[PDB]
RNA sequence: ACGCCACACGGGGUAAGAGCUGAACGCAUCUAAGCUCGAAACCCACUUGGAAAAGAGACACCGCCGAGGUCCCGCGUACAA
RNA sequence: CCGAGUGGCUUGCUACCUCGAUGUCGGUUCCCUCCAUCCUGCCCGUGCAGAAGCGGGCAAGGGUGAGGUUGUUCGCCUAUUAAAGGAGGUCGUGAGCUGGGUUUAGACCGUCGUGAGACAGGUCGGCUGCUAUCUACUGGGUGUGUAGGUGUCUGACAAG
RNA sequence: CUGUCCCAACGUUGGGCCCGGUGAACUGUACAUUCCAGUGCGGAGUCUGGAGACACCCAGGGGGAAGCAAAGACCCUAUGG
RNA sequence: AAGCCUGUGUACCAGGAGGGGAACAACCCAGAGAUAGGUUAAGGUCCCCAAGUGUGGAUUAAGUGUAAUCCUCUGAAGGUGGUCUCGAGCCCUAGACAGCCGGGAGGUGAGCUUAGAAGCAGCUACCCUCUAAGAAAAGCGUAACAGCUUACCGGCCGAGGU
C-alpha cells in the first residue's frame, strides 16, 4: 500500500545477491529502496544443489524457532536483511525503509543496477527464485 | 597391525643386531626371481617400480607385493619365461610395540621393515619387448600392496 | 533393549488450546464440478438413536439384509444466505473485495451484527462483474446464519454466522446463482445441499473437558506395579533427556482438553426428514424433544448436544454414493434406562 | 565455429530468440536450442549454428545442434516412421490406440489395461501383430515408440522365458 | 483371513487356559500365541473367538499332555456382536484342535459352536453338533 | 472402553534404476546441452494453529452523543483464578 | 595375503576438567535424533523357469512386539511376526520411579595370614533429603502496540 | 485368589484452586527473554556467529542453572590422629 | 597415538597492553607515560564493516573454493575420454581415422587322427593360382556341415587422424 521509494531496482535477470549488497549500502545511506519483480531474480550455480540448500534452510528449527520465508517475496527481504546489522537501530531503519515486491506495483519501470544483469545468452546453469519458492512448497501466487 | 603403526621414519635407525635379540625371520622367499643365471644386459628392456614418498615398508609387504608381481610373470612368462625380476631393498630395521600402561614402554621386538627413500627403485625387472607390458601388469599389483604411491618406470626401451 | 513404542497421542492438531470461535470454520471446500450450489449446510447436535438399514454396499455378502446402525440426530432447520462476498485474486493471497447484502432479515439477526440500513447491492454487483471481466475473482462464498429460535431445544436466539463458498459451474454462472438466492432472502434448506445417502464432513468444538493430565490428554501410561505407590501415579517419567537442556513442546503434558475444532471426515447422511420421527420417549436427555427438519448421521459427531455443527460435502470421499438408504426402523426407546 | 546448413527446398525455417521451428510437406517442429554463447540462426536459405568458443563443451552442443535441425528438416518431408511387432506366446495380447494413447489389455492375462500417452502429432498405426510409430518430430515418435516397448517392461520375472510384448522392429 | 460377519473383543490371552472342545485327549488348552497378531509394548497378545491359536496341552491323556498344537476358537465368555446389534456370549472358552489344512484332529466336538467360526472352517462347523 | 464412528485417491518434482534424442569422437553412447519415466521417501492434496506477519492485514455494515461495551441479574454447550 | 581409510558403540592409553561432591549398574517411563536398513516402497544381478531364495542399489515415512532362566547389560531359549535392525542424546532420563547387583557398619563358607585381618571369591541382611528464585516448555489470563464498534475472512509462517 | 499386569475407568474422604485472618524458611557476586552451533581450563543464559524475542500475571509437571543441601566417607598425599 | 611422557636450544605466556585472527595465554603485527595531528604494520577493500563490485590475462562448474598456523582447517590408497595446456613418434589430398556399399575367389572338404572333423576337438605343416584383394583362418556359430563376421582389396566421403 503506497512505499515512496527513492529507487526503484528491477530484479528481473539479476543476480540476487549481488542487487541486494548494493540495495543494503543504499539504505544505509538513506535511500528508500523498493525491489521489483523480485520472482524473476536470480542466482548462478546448479539447481539441485542450490534447492538443497534453502529446504535444509526450510527443515532447520525448533521451539525457539527459525523462520525461514518460502515466497520470493521474503527470501529476496532476507537476503538483504543478512547485510544490514538490522538489530541496531540505524540498521533496523534502514531494513525498514527497503521492501521487496512480487512484479511491479508502480507505473514507473524500475532501473537496473550496474553489474548485477545476468546474460541469459551466455548462462544455463542459474535459477529463478520463482522456481525455487514454486519447489519449496509456495503457492504461485504470482 | 595396521601399517600406519610403522610406514614412517619417526624413529632412530635401529639394526644392529649384537644389542637386538629375538628378531623375527623374514617372509621374504626370494630376491632374485625369474633365469637367475642370465644377465640383465641380456636384455632389451629394463622396468623398475619408482616409490614416490618415503616409507617403511614390512617384510610381510615386500612378500606380499614380490609375490603377487612374481606369480604374475609367471602365469604370463610360464614357471621359466624370459625375465628376471629383483627386490633390491631388504629390511634391515627392526620394528617393537608396546604390548603397566605407559611404564616401562620400550616395546618388545616383532618385525622387520625396510627404508625406502622417495624416487627408489624397489623393483627392477628385465625381459624382452613382447613382455613389456606383462612386467608392466606385475608392477601395478605390486604397488597395489606396499604404502606409497608409484611410478613404473621404463629405464633400458624406446621401442614404443 | 528397550522395545520401540508409537509415541502418545498426534502432533497434528495443536497446539491444544481452547478454540476461538464456537462456530466451526472450514479450512478447505469441495471441487468445482456440477451445477453451481452452496457447499455447506449447519444444525444443532441433538443427540443419538440407532436405525435398522437394508445392507446398501454392493460388495457386502450381507447385501439387502437388515443391519443396525448407530444415528446422531441434528436439527437442520432452513437458514439464510443474508450477502455475497467476492473475493480477489492478489500476489498476497485472497482478499475479500465487496459484499452484496439484502432487505429481508431476520427479526434478530441484530442481536449478533449492527443490520445493514443503508447499502447499494448493485454497486457492490458492479464492482465484482468489473473483478470479473479484468479475471482478479477469486472464490465467490455466501455470509449465513442459522435461526437458533426455530430449534426449541436450543436456549439462543442470537444466531451463528459462517461463511460458506459457493462452487459450480463457470464463476459467471455460479455468480448469478449467488445473486438470486441471496436477493431472494437468502433461505435455503438441508435438502437443496444435500440428499440421503451421499457423504459429507461434519465440523464442530469438541466437547469442554477443562484442565486434564498428560493419562487422558495424551494417552500416556499410568505408573505401574510397585511405581505408582512411591507418591507418583498418573505423572510421566520426565520431561526430558540431559541435553538438549529444555522442555521440547512435543512431551506430553497438562493442560487443556476438549473444547477444539474437529473435521470428521465421511460422514454418511443416512436420512434428510422433517417432522418427530427420530425422537426419543421421554425426549433426548439434557437437550428436549425434536419435531422439525432434522439430520441423520452415520455415527458420531463432534460436540455436545445443542452445539452447532457444519456440513459440507465430503472432499475426500472413499465410497461412491448409494442414495437414499432404505431404513426400515428408528428407535424411539427411551434413552433413560 | 560455425556450421551452415543448407535448407531443404521442401522446407522453410523460421525462428525468433532460441526458438527454430520447421515447417515441411509434412508438418512443422519447434524447439529451443539454447546454450551458452552459441547463436543459432535462418541466414536466407541456411541455417548458421555459431560460437566464439571453441571448447570441447561447447564443440559438443553445435555438433548436437546441427543433428538436431538436420533431423528436423527430415522430418518435415520425409517423416520419421519406427516398425514394431507385437510377441506373445500364451496370452493373446490385444494393442489398441484410444484417443491420444496407445492401449494394451490381458498382457500375460493381466486383468488390468496398460497404456501409455502418445507424444505430440505422432501417429500410431496398427495392422495385425504390426505396429508403425510415425511424426515430424524424431523426439515424440521415438518416445512413443519406446514408451510403448518399456509399457512391457518384467522385473518380476525371468524375461528370457517371459518374452511377452511389443517389440522395436525397424529403427530410422 | 476371511470376514467373521461379526465384532469380537479378545477374551483371552497369551497363558490363558481354555476348554478343548474335542475329543482328542486333551482336556485343557493353554494359549501361548495368536495366529497372524502382532501386538504393542507391553500388551500382553490377545485372542478371541474366531482365531487360529498356537497352544500346549495342560490336561488330557499322557500322549497329548505337553503337545504344542494348533486350535481354533469356538466359544467365549467375553461378549461379541452381531450384524443386528445384538451381543452373544458363551458359558465358557473354548477351542478345538486342528491340523495343517484346519481339519479337527478329533472326531466330535462337544458343545455348541458359533455359527462365525463356520464361515471361516468349514470341516469344523461340519463336525459341530450344535451351531448358534 | 472392554463399546461405536471417521482417518484417500490423485497430482508435481526427484533418488536408485529403465529408456529417448544426441554430440564431443562421421560410428557407438541414457548425458556432456535437451527429454520421457520412476520410491512407503520430497512438495501439493487433507487436518490443526495462526493479525504482534512492526509491510502489525482485508471486507461489509453500525456509530462518533452515542454504535457498542462493562457492572448487575437467571444460568451453562464453558470453567482451578 | 597385503595395502588405504571412516567412525567414536567396546577396550586400552593419557591425566586436560571437577575431590569447600556434576548421585552407581541394570531396569523403567517420556521425548528427539543417526544410518552402517531388520521389515515395508522402488530398483539391479543371479549358479533368475515358477515358487521360495541369495547378493547388491536408492531410501530413515512408519514399524521392529509378547514371554522362560539370570540383578544383569550381553546372551541362551519358546511361540508368535511383514520384521520382531543397530546406535547417539552426561554409557539421555534418581530436584521421575525402582533398589535386584557393585561398594559401609552385622554374619557365614572357602583360600591366605602367627595375628589383627585380607580377597578384582561366594553368600543372608542392610536408608533414597529439598515448599522452584531464574530459565524451558504445556495450557490459562491482563495490558500495551497496530489506531470508535460489530460480524465475517485472509494466510506470512507453524505442527502432523 | 486377585487391578501386580493386559489397560485403564468411575466414585469416596482430606488437600490442591478462589476468598478473610495469621504468617515463616531454604537461597541470593553481578547481570539475566532465550535457542542452535562454535569457542574456551577439554561439560557456556553472559565469549563469537547466527536464529528467535512486545511487557506483566495464573496453574502445572520438574528439562537446564554440571539446581539447593554437607570444606568427598572413595583414591592418593602429610616425616597427621 | 595423544590437548602423552621425558630431554635440549630459542623466543614467547606466566608477569605483556594495543592492532589482526569470528570468539581464543603463548599464531601474525607490535613491546606501552599523557594529549594531539599524521603515515604505516599485520591484515583487509561486494554488504554486514573503514577501503575496489580495481586492471591485464588464464583456469575451475564442483558452491570445488571463499579455511596461513591449529586438539580446532581432514581427506587416503586406488581410479577418472570432466576439462585446459605443452612435448615426442607415426599415418595422411598418390585420400588418412571412422562409418556405409561392394568383394571377400580357386587347387582343397589341406595331411594326419577319426565312423566324421570340411579355418575354428587335437597333432604337424602353414604351401600356389587368379588378382585390385582374400589366412593351410583372428572371433562367434554347428552333431559335423551351414551360417555370421576379423583380417585383407575396391568405392563412396573429404581433413585431419592415431
Ligand atoms: C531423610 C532425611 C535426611 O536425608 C538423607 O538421608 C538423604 C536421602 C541423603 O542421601 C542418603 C542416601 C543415599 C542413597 O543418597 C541418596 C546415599 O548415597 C547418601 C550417602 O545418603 C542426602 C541426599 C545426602 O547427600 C548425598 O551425600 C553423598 C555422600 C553424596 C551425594 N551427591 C553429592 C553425589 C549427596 O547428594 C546427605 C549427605 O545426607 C546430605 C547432607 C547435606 C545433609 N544430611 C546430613 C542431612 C542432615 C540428611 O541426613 C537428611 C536431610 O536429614
Ligand atoms: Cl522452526
Ligand atoms: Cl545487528
Ligand atoms: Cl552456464
Ligand atoms: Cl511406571
Ligand atoms: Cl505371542
Ligand atoms: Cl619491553
Ligand atoms: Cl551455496
Ligand atoms: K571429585
Ligand atoms: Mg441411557
Ligand atoms: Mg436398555
Ligand atoms: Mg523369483
Ligand atoms: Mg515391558
Ligand atoms: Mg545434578
Ligand atoms: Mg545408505
Ligand atoms: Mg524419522
Ligand atoms: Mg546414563
Ligand atoms: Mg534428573
Ligand atoms: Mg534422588
Ligand atoms: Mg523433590
Ligand atoms: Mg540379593
Ligand atoms: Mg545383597
Ligand atoms: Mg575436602
Ligand atoms: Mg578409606
Ligand atoms: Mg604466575
Ligand atoms: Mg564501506
Ligand atoms: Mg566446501
Ligand atoms: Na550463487
Ligand atoms: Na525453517
Ligand atoms: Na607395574
Ligand atoms: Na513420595
Ligand atoms: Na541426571
Ligand atoms: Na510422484
Ligand atoms: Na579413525
Ligand atoms: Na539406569
Ligand atoms: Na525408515
Ligand atoms: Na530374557
Ligand atoms: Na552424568
Ligand atoms: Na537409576
Ligand atoms: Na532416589
Ligand atoms: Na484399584
Ligand atoms: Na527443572
Ligand atoms: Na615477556
Ligand atoms: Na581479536
Ligand atoms: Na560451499
Ligand atoms: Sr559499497
Ligand atoms: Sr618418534
Ligand atoms: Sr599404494
Ligand atoms: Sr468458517
Ligand atoms: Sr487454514
Ligand atoms: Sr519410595
Ligand atoms: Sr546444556
Ligand atoms: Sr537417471
Ligand atoms: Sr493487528
Ligand atoms: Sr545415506
Ligand atoms: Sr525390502
Ligand atoms: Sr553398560
Ligand atoms: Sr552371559
Ligand atoms: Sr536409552
Ligand atoms: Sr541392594
Ligand atoms: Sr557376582
Ligand atoms: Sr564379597
Ligand atoms: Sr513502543
Ligand atoms: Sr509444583
Ligand atoms: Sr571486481
Ligand atoms: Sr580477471
Ligand atoms: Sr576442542
Ligand atoms: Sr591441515
Ligand atoms: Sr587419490
Amino acid at each position: 500500500a503506497e512505499f515512496d521509494a527513492d529507487v526503484i531496482v528491477d530484479a528481473r535477470d539479476c543476480i540476487m545477491g549481488r542487487v541486494a549488497s548494493q540495495v543494503a549500502e543504499q539504505a544505509l545511506d538513506g535511500e528508500t529502496v523498493a525491489v521489483v519483480n523480485a520472482e524473476r531474480a536470480v542466482i548462478t550455480g546448479r539447481e539441485e544443489q542450490i534447492v538443497e540448500k534453502y529446504e535444509k534452510r526450510v527443515d532447520i528449527g525448533n521451539d525457539n524457532g527459525y523462520f525461514y520465508p518460502k515466497r520470493p517475496d521474503g527470501i529476496f527481504k532476507r537476503t538483504i536483511r543478512g547485510m544490514l546489522p538490522h538489530k541496531k537501530q540505524r540498521g533496523r531503519e534502514a531494513f525498514e525503509s527497503v521492501r521487496v515486491y512480487l512484479g511491479n506495483p508502480y507505473d514507473e519501470d524500475g532501473e537496473v543496477l550496474d553489474g548485477t544483469s545476468l546474460d541469459r545468452l551466455s548462462n544455463i546453469k542459474f535459477v529463478t527464485l520463482g522456481e525455487i519458492s514454486e519447489t519449496l512448497g509456495a503457492n504461485k501466487t504470482w | 597391525k595396521p601399517a600406519s603403526m610403522y610406514r614412517d621414519i619417526d624413529k632412530p635407525a635401529y639394526t644392529r643386531r649384537e644389542y637386538i635379540t629375538g628378531i623375527p625371520g623374514s617372509k621374504i622367499a626370494q630376491h632374485k626371481m625369474g633365469r637367475k643365471q642370465k644377465d640383465a644386459d641380456d636384455y632389451p628392456v629394463q622396468i623398475s617400480l619408482i616409490v614416490e614418498e618415503t616409507v617403511q615398508l614390512r617384510h610381510g609387504s615386500l612378500e606380499a607385493s614380490r609375490l603377487s608381481a612374481n606369480r604374475h610373470l609367471i602365469k604370463e612368462l610360464g614357471e621359466e619365461g624370459d625375465y628376471k625380476m629383483t627386490l633390491r631393498k631388504f629390511p634391515h630395521q627392526v620394528l617393537r610395540e608396546n604390548k603397566d600402561g605407559m611404564r616401562a614402554a620400550f616395546g618388545k621386538i616383532v618385525g622387520t621393515a625396510a627404508r625406502v627413500q622417495a624416487g627408489e627403485q624397489l623393483f627392477t625387472a628385465y625381459c624382452n619387448v613382447e613382455d613389456a607390458e606383462h612386467v608392466k601388469e606385475a608392477f601395478r599389483r605390486a604397488y597395489n600392496k606396499i604404502t606409497p604411491s608409484c611410478r613404473i618406470k621404463v629405464e633400458r626401451g624406446e621401442e614404443l | 533393549p528397550q522395545p520401540s513404542r508409537p509415541r502418545k497421542g498426534s502432533l497434528g492438531f495443536g497446539p491444544r488450546k481452547r478454540s476461538t470461535s464456537e462456530t466451526p470454520r472450514f479450512n478447505s471446500w469441495p471441487s468445482d464440478d456440477g451445477q453451481p450450489g452452496v457447499q455447506g449446510f449447519a444444525g444443532y447436535k441433538a443427540g443419538m438413536t440407532h436405525v435398522v438399514l437394508v445392507n446398501d454396499e454392493p460388495n457386502s455378502p450381507r447385501e439387502g439384509m437388515e443391519e443396525t446402525v448407530p444415528v446422531t440426530v441434528i436439527e437442520t432447520p432452513p437458514m439464510r444466505a443474508v450477502a455475497l462476498r467476492a473475493y480477489e485474486d492478489t500476489p498476497y493471497g485472497q482478499r475479500p473485495l465487496t459484499e452484496v447484502w439484502t432487505d429481508e432479515f431476520h427479526s434478530e439477526l441484530d442481536r449478533t451484527l449492527d443490520v445493514p440500513e443503508d447499502h447499494d447491492p448493485d454497486a457492490a454487483e458492479e464492482q465484482i462483474r468489473d473483478a470479473h471481466e479484468a479475471g482478479d475473482l477469486g472464490d465467490l462464498r455466501l455470509i449465513t446464519h442459522t435461526v437458533p429460535d426455530a430449534v426449541p431445544s436450543v436456549p439462543k436466539k442470537k444466531p451463528d454466522v459462517m461463511e460458506t463458498r459457493v462452487g459450480g459451474g463457470s464463476v459467471s454462472d455460479r455468480l448469478d446463482h449467488a445473486l438470486d438466492i441471496v436477493e431472494d432472502g437468502g433461505e435455503h434448506a438441508m435438502n437443496d445441499i444435500f440428499r440421503a445417502g451421499e457423504y459429507a464432513d461434519v465440523a464442530g468444538v469438541t466437547k469442554g473437558k477443562g484442565t486434564q493430565g498428560p493419562v487422558k490428554r495424551w494417552g500416556v501410561q499410568k505408573r505401574k506395579g510397585k511405581h505408582a505407590r512411591q507418591g507418583w501415579r498418573r505423572r510421566i517419567g520426565n520431561l526430558g533427556p540431559w541435553n538438549p537442556s529444555r522442555v521440547r513442546s512435543t512431551v506430553p503434558q497438562q493442560g487443556q482438553t476438549g473444547y477444539h475444532q474437529r473435521t470428521e471426515l465421511n460422514k454418511r447422511l443416512i436420512d434428510i426428514g422433517e417432522g418427530d420421527e427420530p425422537t426419543v420417549d421421554g425426549g433426548f436427555v439434557n437437550y428436549g424433544e425434536v419435531d422439525g427438519p432434522y439430520t441423520l448421521v452415520k455415527g458420531s459427531v463432534p460436540g455436545p448436544d445443542k452445539r452447532l455443527v457444519r456440513f459440507r460435502p465430503a472432499v475426500r470421499p472413499n465410497d461412491q454414493p448409494r442414495l437414499d438408504p432404505e431404513v426400515r426402523y428408528v428407535s424411539n426407546e427411551s434413552n433413560q434406562g | 565455429p560455425r556450421v551452415e546448413l543448407e535448407i531443404p527446398e521442401d522446407v522453410d525455417a523460421e525462428q525468433d530468440h532460441l526458438d527454430i521451428t520447421v515447417e515441411g510437406d509434412n508438418g512443422s517442429v519447434t524447439r529451443r536450442l539454447w546454450y551458452p554463447d552459441i547463436d543459432v540462426s535462418v541466414d536466407g536459405d541456411t541455417v548458421v549454428i555459431e560460437s566464439d568458443e571453441d571448447n570441447a563443451k561447447t564443440m559438443s552442443t553445435i555438433g548436437t545442434f546441427q543433428s538436431h535441425i538436420e533431423n528436423m528438416f527430415h522430418g518435415v518431408t520425409e517423416g520419421w516412421e519406427y516398425g514394431m511387432e507385437v510377441f506373445y506366446s500364451h496370452f493373446p495380447m490385444q494393442v489398441n490406440v484410444e484417443g491420444d494413447e496407445v492401449v494394451i489389455e490381458n498382457f500375460l492375462g493381466e486383468k488390468a489395461p496398460r497404456r501409455t500417452t502418445i507424444h505430440g502429432d505422432t501417429d500410431v498405426e496398427i495392422d495385425g501383430e504390426e505396429l508403425t510409430v510415425s511424426g515430424p518430430d524424431i523426439e515424440a515418435v521415438g518416445q512413443t515408440a519406446a514408451d510403448i516397448e518399456q509399457l512391457t517392461r518384467i522385473n518380476d520375472k525371468d524375461v528370457r522365458v517371459f518374452q511377452d510384448g511389443v517389440y522395436i522392429t525397424r529403427k530410422p | 483371513m476371511e470376514a467373521l460377519g461379526a465384532d469380537v473383543t479378545q477374551g483371552l490371552e497369551k497363558g490363558s487356559l481354555i476348554t478343548c472342545a474335542d475329543n482328542t485327549g486333551a482336556r485343557e488348552l493353554k494359549v501361548i500365541s495368536v495366529h497372524g497378531y502382532s501386538g504393542t509394548k507391553n500388551r500382553l497378545p490377545k485372542a478371541g473367538l474366531g482365531d487360529k491359536i498356537t497352544v500346549s496341552v495342560t490336561k488330557g491323556t499322557p500322549e497329548m499332555r505337553r503337545q504344542v498344537l494348533e486350535a481354533v476358537v469356538v466359544r467365549q465368555r467375553k461378549p461379541i456382536r452381531r450384524p443386528d446389534g445384538t451381543r452373544v456370549k458363551f458359558e465358557d472358552n473354548a477351542a478345538v484342535i486342528v491340523d495343517e489344512n484346519e481339519d479337527p484332529r478329533g472326531t466330535e466336538l462337544k458343545g455348541p459352536i458359533a455359527r462365525e467360526v463356520a464361515q471361516r472352517f468349514g470341516s469344523v462347523a461340519s463336525a459341530a453338533t450344535m451351531i448358534v
